[PDB]
């Protein structure tokens, strides 16, 4: 058959991913400009939210060493690739768990609608990778909205997962923390309630 | 805004090393039992950021100065570069390239570290860099020690650096070890031994490279990347 | 009634696939973790049905014509032949092969397959026979082709029928597969590599059978099957 | 040491199994003569009862497209293996469960006592073979009645199995099906109350 | 107009198939007794003509679509790309690529073709295409099936695509066939045994490319052709 | 030596050229462009000429399956590439002889006069390169005209011949056809009388 | 693919097969019982029929150490397997050409209609083997009859033969030898007139 060039295989993001890329989160000095979690400023359009969560590993410990990235459409359902600290609304964001800050946390707002390659409407979701020691190749997810139930119904990834107790593990639940509209999302590596995870 | 014309090569699992790797015990506790959920590719997956307005420091990529604090950092000085490209051999122009690793005695930069090889007052251990139009990186640093680590009772990780790599999309970003030519830590290693294929593990190999070294001041190491092949999509919908 | 006069030569839990080979996702769920308990054989386990008298429809095995709705079925015309014998050379005679297919285009005349290549109005994908007296059992039918599905995200099952043979007790049944000579997809379906011996791959492969083709008309392709041997007890209970 | 021509390798039946051994559950047209569940004829000797169970994965989840063939004895401890469908009693018959049908029945009597090879009655017993998609080769099981436990108690075999709470697993639950009387038997794969399997 | 400013490679005549190739029947009566006479490249050979303003209509590479009478053709949907180079490897934009094949079960759209497999109302058997910028050239269609035909008394065509490339002149000109990796037909049949050399037989066979196959959809075959190198004339005439 | 990549190998065109290569000929329907045997539209300068010609095989028998390609210079001398349905002349054209029509027609102008490399006029002459079942690479001939007897004498090309007797295979016999100025070109693939065929 | 055990191969009857064939055309002393070219006693039912012929190499020389094998239906149309000397018909015969007898002659009855496996009757015919020195490997042809041109012009035999001119040489021309219908039969190995010869 066609063979190409092998792809650089993956390794573990090890424990001190921190110190390359969340220098804060490291205790580091950081430099003028860090990829961090604040994707929206407070005047960008659409409903601002919190969004926040832990991880924990297959003995129901919490993994305080993850990094994690993010990757989502704005309000009106268009993915700004063109990342500058500039912009009201940046499409990518990292944020991290740490020894002192066991949950992570990002501020955005709530995606738009996005269309799947056949054109069919996919449910307002956000892109998660997951990295960590011990994770040797990174962990791909969604994170969905309970208050979106509807579209949730009828999203074509959604739907692909066989078991609907498994299509729950992908959705947050919403909360207020200070006023401030917020969704909770727990990712569970391995077990009981083990979070979906994707490949494409 | 990010438009839905790429299609990336399905990655190879059994290339990449599995989620369950046993002698790297940290995997036992933190790899799925459940298989991992196929989807295809939509403008989720096929987009991704470009940083070409990040405004990068002038010594971003390099660590001999990006840090200081009075002088120079005590170690071997190199250049490490390469470039990346796709599987079908395309360069990834303005990619983004970041990376990290321990001074010249295996000491990092982090409050958890406490291996006793002292910290490098002049030495930070970060840098980032982007790809230029073909595809060319580079980045000047000393090169790492091993160092032991809570594995097995006598275990060691081979001189080392993490990259990651941005590519073109969420679908391409990979993080990854560079390894040196020759050190003998490399077949003893279980991260390194948790890719089942030895032809992988030459990948993660830099082949020294004495026609990019600057006589007189610092060797250098070539590491080359290989992302996911991209390709136009072609009679999808009908 | 059956009588308890026969032992089976145990079965090689080696050359068969394992019941856990992550590769195929959907094992991963539905395999046992505990060992199997090993049970001494019986009249339960050594006795079997025997299909001698069973109604045979004229067509059973003739999937040209066993389905038809008013002409032939669009695909490459085969006869599939070969001998049903067990682990001793013996042959096995009025035993019973079934077997199930795809169309040529690979789809599956059933509810739940809903991959877009169409149906096909002369063509059902079933088929029985009864061995002869020296074991050999025959069918035709038209070649399936190959059909992705939902494992990894781009796999695809190579051209296969699917085969189900009795044998003289329960103890020899087995459900099974054949794949066509050639095919490029073999070695890398991860359903054929739940079979860790390249050598027991080599048997599920079928071969181009010239001398059996009718010119002008349909080719052949030849596949034996070995079942579990059997011998008479010796030395039992004194 | 002696090797013999080695046996073709199993390979999973597939979700489309019902295609060729289960017509009419893949909806598709049967033909004059089908080998089905219904064991015994109303005029068949013995204790006529229903069979039926679920069959469960390791996550807990009904599997679907499960197969089953059985072989047991008739009401006299013997096994009639002239398979036609004009007789009283077959001891043998096919089942399965569907989308439709997440639960398998099977129409048969209660089988006699056999004997094994050194001349020790078993409990009465059904032999069953379960096939399916994901799994590489067919699993063994017995099926036993809860209403036997004096024979159950000294079968040659049931006694094989080291753990008590092992033994359990293969203990069919008498009860009633619209007013007939019925035994319940689930199969686990995989987990907690994993049902015993053999290899002969 | 066209003006005479290349020289092409002479054609190796042992590479490509001989005039006299008595396996090949039909060959007997219709091959040269007298040498072929060598004629120095002029205008008249060294130019051709160019198709970049013909009139193709939407669907001219697409066989699954093209005939279409109410529905999708049965058989296994591919792919088939490539790229067309000369001998130096320099890529030959917008030249013309026709082919035309059998139905799944080795039918031709044609009076003339008597064999028993039916005809698919969904199939016409022809396409065009016309290559890129780069050399690439793509057509989406079923794979054919074998046939029997009028040779030997049990001789069978391996499934095959015929293609035919008109390259920059009347001297690269070239009709060939397109044969599918792993056939086992491949080696057995006569007019593929034309070829004397084993080499150029493999160049005619087109290889599974799972890279380029559309998931859930269509597998792919890749087939690169080498039309005759092309040179600027030097020192001629003085 | 230097071996650059070897050219793909040649394969007949097989008996059902026409399928692909001369639709209405295999009795198949047309797409809108179609490359055929109009060289000429009835307003194109030149002197307007039907040509014709049957096919025979080394037995005497005729060659019901041929495809022919052709290549000519306009009436002025030049080769037009650009191939355009709307010209008023293309220099290319095919044509084929079928079961039904064991003759090929082509409807041109008789070509001007070109030079060859080394600047000698040739005479004027239609490229002709015809395939088939059982030709296993095409064959390349040159159509000159009986009329044209003082450039063909002087001719570099038709002088490469060694023998006189094997140039007149390559001179068509001007006839009418309908009334019309036609040109008759008989090849010989084989046997007394073989046309002269060239490599370059 | 499937390899069977190779078929021993061929060799050339060589120059005296009739030493070990036609004992009598050799001039040797022959056995009891000889295979000869006497198919028919004078009163088996049927036509009957002298046949005769030449046999003439590549230069249109005669071949006058030929032997020859011939396999025909009787005059119902029923092959005659069972040989025996005592038989009023045998279907099987052997002749030759020699030194002294450049002329072959069979004595038997003309055949009748036998039909082809999908039960299309062919035209009367004779099956014919030849061998002799320099033939490699026998040549099969069939004898038909130029009185019987309407079942021959049906004959899904002589039909497979794609040139009109090439059946002619498969007839056997009508002729009388001493009152006594006879019908000639020249075979040309090679050349001008090359009788058609089958494989099967
Ligand atoms: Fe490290
Ligand atoms: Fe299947
Ligand atoms: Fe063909
Ligand atoms: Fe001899």
């Amino acid at each position: 058959p066609i063979e190409l060039l092998p792809e650089t295989p993956s390794q573990t993001a090890g424990p001190y991913v921190h110190i390359g890329l969340a220098l804060e989160a490291a205790g580091n000095p950081t430099r003028d400009q860090e990829i961090w979690n604040r994707l929206a400023k407070p005047d960008a359009p659409g409903e601002h939210i919190l969004l926040l969560g832990q991880v924990y590993d297959g003995n129901g410990h919490l993994v305080r060493d993850s990094f994690l990235e993010v990757w989502q459409a704005d309000a009106n359902g268009e993915y700004q690739d063109a990342y500058n600290l500039e912009n009201a609304f940046n499409s990518f964001g990292r944020t991290a768990t740490t020894f002192d800050a066991g949950e992570w946390t990002l501020h955005t707002v709530k995606p738009g609608v996005v269309n799947n390659a056949a054109g069919v409407p996919m449910a307002p979701h956000i892109n998660i990778s997951l990295f960590a020691r011990g994770i040797n190749i990174h962990l791909h997810t969604r994170l969905y909205f309970d208050d979106e139930a509807q579209a949730n119904a009828k999203c074509p990834v959604l739907n692909l997962i066989e078991q609907p107790q498994r299509r729950e593990t992908l959705i947050a639940k919403r909360c207020e923390v200070d006023g401030k509209t917020a969704y909770r999302f727990d990712i569970r590596i391995q077990g009981e309630g083990e979070t979906v995870f994707f490949d494409f | 805004p990010a438009q839905d014309n790429s299609r990336f090569v399905i990655r190879d699992r059994n290339w990449h090393p599995k989620a369950l790797t046993p002698d790297y015990k940290t995997s036992i506790a933190r790899s799925p039992r459940q298989a991992l959920v196929s989807i295809p590719q939509s403008i989720s997956e096929t987009t991704g950021p470009n940083f070409s307005h990040l405004g990068f420091g002038a010594h971003d990529h390099d660590l001999l100065l990006n840090f200081n604090n009075g002088g120079l950092p005590i170690g071997e000085r190199i250049i490490v570069a390469g470039r990346v490209v796709d599987q079908y051999g395309k360069p990834v122009p303005n990619t983004l390239v970041e990376m990290w690793q321990a001074n010249a005695g295996g000491r990092e930069r982090h409050k958890n570290d406490r291996y006793l090889a002292p910290l490098d007052p002049n030495f930070g251990g970060v840098g980032r860099c982007l790809t230029d139009s073909d595809g060319y990186y580079s980045f000047r640093t000393i090169k790492p020690g091993p160092y032991p680590w809570r594995n097995g009772p006598n275990d060691w990780r081979p001189a080392h650096i993490h990259f990651g790599i941005s590519g073109p999309s969420i679908a391409t970003k990979l993080i990854t070890q560079l390894y040196f030519e020759g050190d003998p830590l490399i077949p003893m290693c279980p991260i390194v031994k948790s890719i089942a294929n030895p032809e992988a593990v030459q990948q993660l190999i830099a082949k020294l490279d004495m026609n990019n070294a600057n006589p007189m001041d610092c060797l250098a190491y070539r590491f080359d990347i290989v992302l996911r092949g991209q390709r136009k999509t072609h009679f999808e919908n009908c």
